[PDB]
């Protein structure tokens, strides 16, 4: 079983990449909030509209 | 009787000699560690890729 591992490298690889994508999206989501909060501050500090 | 007497002793002596020899052989076999058996694997590249 240790001899033949070229045949089992793909599947794990897939999961790895998939996991990466998920992180990306989540990161993006946080970035999104960090803009809208900022815009709300705009409304609080005086008038800027 | 005496023919069987001086045959039983030979058989028993030989039996104990083999018992000693097989104890020795087993103890010699048990010292081979895993790395010795695993040094002969063909392609390390795929293995390293796997573990990384």
């Amino acid at each position: 079983k240790l001899e033949n591992l070229k045949d089992k490298l793909p599947d794990i690889k897939s999961i790895h990449s998939k996991l990466l994508l998920r992180i990306g999206k989540l990161q993006g989501l946080y970035d999104s909030v960090q803009v809208i909060n900022r815009e709300v501050e705009g409304l609080s500090e005086g008038r800027t509209s | 009787l005496p023919d069987l007497h001086r045959e039983l002793i030979n058989s028993s002596i030989r039996l104990r000699y083999d018992k000693y020899q097989t104890r020795e052989a087993q103890l010699l076999e048990d010292t081979k560690t895993g790395r010795d058996v695993a040094a002969g694997v063909q392609n390390p590249k795929s293995i390293s890729e796997y573990y990384s």
